[PDB]
């Protein structure tokens, strides 16, 4: 999981 | 004829019309901004997504700011008279009100105001649909254990991620609005009414979804989209 | 029992919940801010619609910005175990992101902070409504001629006009977006989902209103409503 | 008319  | 009803937009022209995905993956180093993993996922999934709803899917990748302006300018002013509506979707970094072309921003009002009512003539009374899949802020939701017409009408805003929030992408699955949105479009397009489809999204993402981090300020988070509707009309993507 | 559903919000609770209205027309000389006529029309329209829907409405008129936030932080500390929903309508003075008490602004976040979901546990996955008559800017728009669930899951955010455009107000009939809620909740409450209600109000605002004024700079000037839906089900204000 |  990555955040933008 | 018999009683006419008018509260479903008109979608048997002959096109659909345009689906525009900018599909923004790495990022000049000057900037400092990461390569996001996994929206080549998100940019072919919405591509067949859209392609069955028999859009005209035209996807650009890596652009810089100057080139998602120019490329607004000129899909605005196109003739979209056979047209039934016109959708854009922006995959990048972000910030509130604000998305990333490969070497800067772009204010999303720069790029939404080319399709004014007043700007884009043949698109005027037609659902203009802009789905942003980008970070609104640097928030974290930690959840919890359960003339005549406005220029401004006939836009809808299909946010991944509430105001002022992160929004969350998986490398592998892609980003988690994304893989939910075209999903849904998939089971339902061809029944429910779009805002009933959006409901659907953000209910799966808020039930299915959540950050497994080894960093703990990023670990166990919870994401809610957003839906900002200034349509007139009920949008089914079928016609009879 | 037989194959069950679950896209629609819960609403059979022996309570529909409380409507808690804020009507704020006087303002204390200090803060510059002109008296808001015709608001009390508004307060009158949603007491009676919303009573018909049958929620337990109280009306509240001119609370300085300290009793806005003691009032919605006491009624979130309510047990609202028997109750389906909250409504909130706010009326007064704003700007973007923002609200005033009869002595300055609140911020909204402030106010709805108090409903989150890990925040008023009784109203956990619960629809929470705000409506909010009140400017986000000082645009005009001149039309053209024609854990397990997010904190922020389940709101709804109605409001009575686009991001960064001033908000109409008619000092006889009342706000163009208050008029035209409380009509189509009128004729549509018994059989249309809530979005689709207000679908309805955001084209009777664009189609059915626009300003006459001798001043040429707000003379001839459009609004268009701006739904805000974080829910994650559809909601009826009827059961079977 | 009048705006808020």
């Amino acid at each position: 999981d990555e955040v933008d | 004829s018999g009683i006419s009803l008018d509260n479903s937009y008109k979608m048997d022209y002959p096109e659909m019309g345009l689906c525009i995905i900018i599909n923004n993956k790495n990022f000049h180093k000057s900037t400092g901004m990461t390569s996001r993993s996994g929206t080549d996922v998100d940019a072919a999934n919405l591509r067949e997504t859209f392609r069955n709803l028999k859009y005209e899917v035209r996807n650009k990748n890596d652009l810089t700011r100057e080139e998602i302006v120019e490329l607004m300018r000129d899909v605005s002013k196109e003739d979209h008279s056979k047209r039934s509506s016109f959708v854009c979707v922006l995959l990048s970094h972000g910030e509130e009100g604000i998305i990333f072309g490969t070497n800067g921003p772009v204010d999303l009002k720069k790029i939404v105001n080319f399709f004014r009512g007043d700007r884009c003539r043949s698109l005027t009374g037609k659902p203009k649909l802009f789905i942003i899949q980008a970070c609104r802020g640097t928030e974290l939701d930690c959840g919890i254990e359960t003339h005549k017409i406005p220029v401004e009408a006939d836009f809808l805003y299909a946010y991944s991620t509430a105001p002022g929030y992160y929004s969350w992408r998986n490398s592998k699955d892609g980003s988690w609005f994304i893989q939910s949105l075209c999903a849904m479009l998939k089971q339902y397009a061809d029944k429910l009414e779009f805002m009933h489809i959006l409901t659907r999204v953000n209910r799966k993402v808020a039930t299915e979804f959540e950050s497994f981090s080894f960093d703990a300020t990023f670990h166990a988070k919870k994401q809610i989209p957003c839906i900002v509707s200034m349509l007139t009309k009920e949008l089914y993507f079928y016609h009879l």
